[PDB]
């Protein structure tokens, strides 16, 4: 790609991969356990 | 609130806490901290020492003293002298104390600037329309008979655990849960909240509960519609984040502490169903008849009727005669509860030991 | 499908008929027809041998025409083998063709440049070349001939320079045969090329046969660091039903948001709390008819 | 009409009929196809 750009011929490819690229705790409401559903999000 | 409502960069904002002590490097910025950052006389960290030296050595033009009613305390009075600030704004919702030191905030902060009319904000849809109520629970015969020869702390321990308040709270939870109302039930005694929560199978949050439980149960009360009742301690009176509720029940109380009731009411006053027409938030102060509850609660509601709220007295609930589930209906169960309350109160030799 | 896919397929076909033999043509036509192919499927389709596909796969890998995939899957008989998959990367292939044709025309232009140089000299005994510059220092005392240093024999003139017109004819006869490639690359540059891979080239697969030993499902590895529309039609006869539903829902939410009875009423005085026209219309129709006569394998599933 | 989730590696489609329902299996190669 970049030596195509250096030679003036615009490339039709994206630059390849060789180019630089990127606890558990206790509970106290044991009387009704298994009812409280997990809320990891709103 | 600074990061969201105003154009303040996080590099201009800073935190002084136990975990966080790093500050802004700019010539002028902002820091939010706790009262006992500054006014603690205990042996502190060198980092906190350097921080408070920086705070003393920086001339401030403004201080926002939130919840100013605790400023007239003995340590918290000194924060306006240690921190030299030109302008002092005392922001609170409960400007009342049991002692007379609330009058000294004129010397601490300044003259009283603005009083917000509670009824005016209620009628125009800014704060909720609360229905303050006072449920009269008649004291049972055996409980009162044991109550007339008891010492004061055990007097509270007896009259908080009468079965008529049990039935009244059970019925109020049962009725307002059917109304789709989130309910927060306040009871300062740990034994009281635990007993009610084990009686009705409801969640309870007191002081020594784990914080992750106080978040999981909190989000279950917020979002899981199966849970609509949380029994809450004196921890809920102060500033902890809680979901929105439209009904409140007061089982026990910390004497006639005129700050606590408005702190409790401000939780219901933030109700999101405010803009709906016909909405009415509910407040209940469940008191035991012919016991010290009316003395304490009259001291409690003196502040609120000074603000203008009306506590409609309730001496009868429509539903005792036909309630599905009965708590301590039998005399034997009431008597068992009575005796329950009565019975309540060298490198190698190191391996050697 | 995609016209640009047709353009790159035509470009690959033209270059493989041009600069490649018939078996390379067969391999690339199999790849462009069946988008994803394996070694056993290619052997089944082309009847080619391993020692015969070896030069083919080596040449199309050296010329950067076929992308090879190293994936091993697990057959149910647990005889897992390292199967190879052959697919094509369109932007890499067109860039390879671009670079090859550019270096071809650069090499032949350099040949045309260097053939304009004069003939030079060459000694038939030692068979060593000489340019024009060092022919002068090999000139003898007779000032006529160029004597070799090692052979001591007069040099003869190399036949280079008279083929300059031959190189020009070769250049033109190459370039009139490459103009469709020029037009295809112009059309490609006037458009956009989407960079595909094995997972993307599997979208347009054509099955070679019914029973292929090489599966076409990618197996991921961990730790490798290399909606609906529903309508409701009413015949102008059932609108009362949902308007009744609307009003009963309205009164239901009014009752749910209603003030309770002990709030709106005093609880003091009450007790303390504790523990036939069918024949008519038929005869009418008969009368009107008479009047008209007178007048005239199990796994997880989700529903959708 | 039954489908497999995209997280599952096992790739299957099933059709449930009406009147002993007729059940047919449909294994595909690409996920955008399903
Ligand atoms: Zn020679």
């Amino acid at each position: 790609p970049r030596k195509l750009q250096d030679l003036g011929l615009k490339p039709a490819s994206v630059d390849p991969a060789t180019i630089k690229r990127q606890r558990k705790g206790k509970i106290t409401n044991t009387h009704m356990t298994g009812i409280l559903k997990d809320y990891s999000h709103r | 609130q600074f990061l969201q409502w105003c154009t303040l960069q996080p590099e201009n904002c800073a935190v002084f806490t136990s975990d966080n002590k790093e500050m802004f490097q700019t010539e002028s910025g902002l820091v939010v901290s706790t009262y006992s950052m500054v006014a603690n006389t205990r042996n502190r960290s060198h980092d906190s020492q350097k921080v408070m030296d920086f705070l003393t050595g920086r001339e401030w033009g403004f201080i926002i003293l939130d919840e100013v009613h605790v400023v007239p305390a003995a340590m918290f009075r000194r924060v306006v002298s240690t921190i030299a600030a030109h302008a002092k704004l005392g922001l609170t919702a409960t400007l009342v104390r049991e002692d007379d030191k609330i009058g000294d905030l004129n010397f601490l902060i300044g003259p009283k600037l603005y009083e917000a009319n509670w009824m005016e904000l209620s009628q125009k849809g800014h704060i909720a329309n609360v229905q303050c109520a006072e449920v009269w629970c008649p004291m049972t015969a055996e409980f009162y008979q044991e109550y007339l020869r008891e010492t004061a702390r055990k007097r509270m321990l007896l009259y908080i655990m009468n079965p008529t308040k049990f039935q009244a709270c059970q019925f109020l939870i049962q009725y307002h849960e059917r109304r789709g109302d989130k309910i927060i039930v306040f009871s300062d005694n740990v034994y009281a909240l635990q007993e009610y929560a084990l009686k009705m199978g409801k969640p309870f949050i007191y002081g020594s509960t784990p914080q992750q439980e106080r978040m999981n149960i909190l989000q279950n009360f917020q979002y899981n519609d199966q849970i609509n009742t949380i029994f809450l301690s004196k921890v809920g009176d102060t500033s902890i984040d809680l979901p929105e509720a439209t009904c409140l029940i007061q089982i026990s109380s910390h004497y006639g502490s005129r700050r606590q009731e408005a702190q409790r009411l401000g939780r219901i006053l933030r109700a999101k169903r405010r803009n709906d027409e016909g909405f009415n938030a509910f407040f209940y102060s469940l008191v035991s008849k012919d016991t010290q509850e009316m003395y304490y609660s009259t001291k409690r509601q003196a502040f609120l009727v000074d603000q203008g709220y009306a506590f409609k007295v309730i001496t009868h609930l429509h539903g005792m005669e036909n309630i599905p589930n009965l708590a301590y209906a039998s005399p034997r169960e009431r008597r068992e509860l009575l005796q329950e309350v009565l019975l309540k109160n060298h490198p190698l030799i190191r391996k050697m030991y | 499908d995609r016209p640009i896919d047709d353009i790159v397929k035509n470009l690959l076909k033209f270059v493989v008929r041009g600069f490649y033999g018939g078996s390379f043509v067969l391999v690339l036509d199999a790849i462009l027809f069946h988008s994803v192919l394996a070694e056993d499927d290619l052997k089944q389709l082309l009847s080619i041998n391993k020692t015969e596909l070896g030069p083919l796969i080596a040449r199309l890998r050296s010329d950067r025409l076929i992308s090879i995939h190293k994936q091993r899957e697990y057959p149910p008989n647990s005889k897992s083998v390292e199967r190879v998959y052959y697919y094509v990367k369109y932007p890499h292939a067109i860039d390879a063709i671009k670079w090859k044709v550019h270096q071809v025309v650069q090499r032949l232009k350099d040949d045309l440049d260097k053939n304009s140089e004069p003939n030079g000299y060459m000694c038939p005994i030692c068979l060593t070349k000489y340019t024009q510059l060092e022919a002068v220092q090999l000139l003898n005392f007779d000032r006529t001939e160029f004597l070799c240093s090692l052979c001591d024999e007069p040099l003869v003139e190399d036949d280079s320079g008279k083929k300059n017109k031959e190189k020009q004819d070769k250049l033109n006869r190459l370039m009139d045969q490459i103009q469709p490639i020029i037009d295809s690359l112009k059309k490609i540059d006037d458009s956009r090329i989407e960079e595909n891979t094995f997972e993307i080239a599997l979208a347009r697969l054509i099955p070679p046969q019914n029973q292929s030993h090489a599966a076409y499902t990618y197996n991921p590895k961990k730790g490798s660091t290399m909606a609906t529309l529903h309508i409701n039609i009413t015949t102008a006869s059932d609108e009362v039903a949902q308007r009744e539903l609307q009003e009963r829902q309205a009164e239901e939410k009014r009752k749910q948001n209603a003030v309770p009875e002990w709030h709106k009423q005093s609880t003091i005085g009450k007790t303390a709390l504790g523990r036939e026209e069918r024949e008519n219309e038929k005869t009418l129709n008969d009368y009107y008819a008479a009047l008209a006569k007178k007048q005239a394998l199990e796994d997880e599933f989700e529903d959708v | 009409l039954q489908a497999t989730p995209a997280s599952s590696e096992k790739m299957m489609l099933r059709l449930i009929g009406k009147v002993k329902p007729q059940r047919h299996m449909f294994s595909f190669n690409n996920r955008t196809v399903m």
